[PDB]
């Protein structure tokens, strides 16, 4: 199928009204960054003759 | 940068090559209309909020903070005054209440 | 197509492997690359049919019904300004969808301010919203109230110059 982008929201924009929150959520999200890899070494003469 | 939503704080953990950053945010909910205005004319003279907003819950006027809800009653005490009423597009009319005049009026 | 060249090309082992393999990596990077720029929003706005916005005018950035692409006429211009074992490989997102994304993501900036970025879409008229950023820079309200007229000419009259320079320059 087509993909659809997002699901289909009209703000309800007038010149004369806002949107007050009235409540909240405290959201905890995760974020799992790479800092280092494998610390690697090859010895070219032994890999390559032996 | 730091989660989405309004980022309060964020957690450090250990990862095999690696860290994981749990972010702590505060997301708004619960929302609600108010009939806005830029600003309120009270003796021809325009008043603005000092760091809120106005709000109608449709025959009264208060000012709130922007990201929740608290309405307060409109005085000078949350609102400055800057020019008449004639320049400031969409002005409305209503009270402002002021906190000395019980003290001189008793 | 010749088998001898093949043959001896084996005895080289998994060279074509990696090739292909770094060649892939990339292609997918392209896309995942797209799909951090722009999909950076999960509903898609639109603006209101009135485009009463206390005086500001966002005709050359906003989607053109008139066009069969909804491309703004800054986008259209933009686009039409830019000009053996091979293959490539199609965007996952056209450029239909892309243009949708800057045109939900416009309508939420006009219409929401910036509460649509860290959360649900609160409706704010716009001089309000420029009154907002007026008093993030350390200008107070009043200003930006008093003086709305000559700030929505301002930024009409750039958004213009900006739409002149952009197709007057190679
Ligand atoms: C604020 O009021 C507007 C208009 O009365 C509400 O927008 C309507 O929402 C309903 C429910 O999703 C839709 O079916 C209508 O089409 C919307 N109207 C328009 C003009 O878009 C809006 O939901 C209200 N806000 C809240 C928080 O209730
Ligand atoms: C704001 O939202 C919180 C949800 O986190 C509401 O707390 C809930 O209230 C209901 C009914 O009072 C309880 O049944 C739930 O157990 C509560 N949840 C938690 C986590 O405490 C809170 O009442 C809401 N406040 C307003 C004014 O809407
Ligand atoms: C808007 O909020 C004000 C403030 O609460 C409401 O005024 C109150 O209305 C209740 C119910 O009639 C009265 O018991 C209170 O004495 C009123 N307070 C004041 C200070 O007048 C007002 O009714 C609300 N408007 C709407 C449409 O709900
Ligand atoms: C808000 O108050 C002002 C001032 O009281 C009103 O302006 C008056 O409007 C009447 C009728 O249009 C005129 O006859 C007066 O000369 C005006 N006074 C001034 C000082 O300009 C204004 O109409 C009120 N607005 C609303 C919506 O009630
Ligand atoms: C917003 O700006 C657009 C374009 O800058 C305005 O459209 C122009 O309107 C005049 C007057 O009818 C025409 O002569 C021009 O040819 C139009 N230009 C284009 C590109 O269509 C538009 O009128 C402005 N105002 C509103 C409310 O949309
Ligand atoms: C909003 O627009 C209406 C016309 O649709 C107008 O009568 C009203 O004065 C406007 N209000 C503001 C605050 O601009």
């Amino acid at each position: 199928y087509t993909m659809s982008l997002g699901a289909e929201n009209s703000v309800a924009y007038s010149n004369n009204s806002i949107a007050i929150p009235t409540n909240f959520t405290i959201s905890v999200t995760t974020e799992i960054l790479p800092v280092s890899m494998t610390k690697t070494s090859v010895d070219c003469t032994m890999y390559i003759c032996g | 940068f730091c989660g989405k939503g309004y980022h309060l704080m964020s957690f450090p953990q250990s990862a095999p090559h690696g860290v994981v950053f749990l972010h702590v945010t505060y997301v708004p909910a619960h929302e609600k209309n108010f009939t806005t205005a830029p600003a309120i004319c009270h003796d021809g003279k325009a008043h603005f909020p000092r760091e809120g907003v106005f709000v109608s819950n449709g025959t009264h006027w208060f000012v709130t903070q922007r990201n929740f809800y608290e309405p307060q009653i409109i005085t000078t005490d949350n609102t400055f005054v800057s020019g008449n009423c004639d320049v400031v597009i969409g002005i409305v009319n209503n009270t402002v209440y002021d906190p000395l005049q019980p003290e001189l009026d008793s | 197509d010749s088998t001898e060249c093949s043959n001896l090309l084996l005895q080289y082992g998994s060279f074509c492997t990696q090739l292909n393999r770094a060649l892939t990596g990339i292609a997918v990077e392209q896309d995942k690359n797209t799909q951090e720029v722009f999909a950076q929003v999960k509903q898609i706005y639109k603006t209101p049919p009135i485009k009463d916005f206390g005086g500001f005018n966002f005709s050359q950035i906003l989607p053109d019904p008139s066009k069969p692409s909804k491309r703004s006429p800054i986008e259209d211009l933009l686009f039409n300004k830019v000009t053996n074992g091979l293959t490539v490989l199609p965007p996952l997102l056209t450029d239909e969808m892309i243009a949708q994304y800057t045109s939900a993501l416009l309508a939420g900036t006009i219409t929401s301010g910036w509460t649509f970025g860290a959360g649900p879409a609160l409706q704010i008229p716009f001089p309000m919203q420029m009154a907002y950023r007026f008093n993030g820079i350390g200008v107070t309200q009043n200003v930006l109230y008093e003086n709305q007229k000559l700030i929505a000419n301002q930024f009409n009259s750039a958004i213009g110059k900006i739409q002149d320079s952009l197709s007057s320059t190679p």
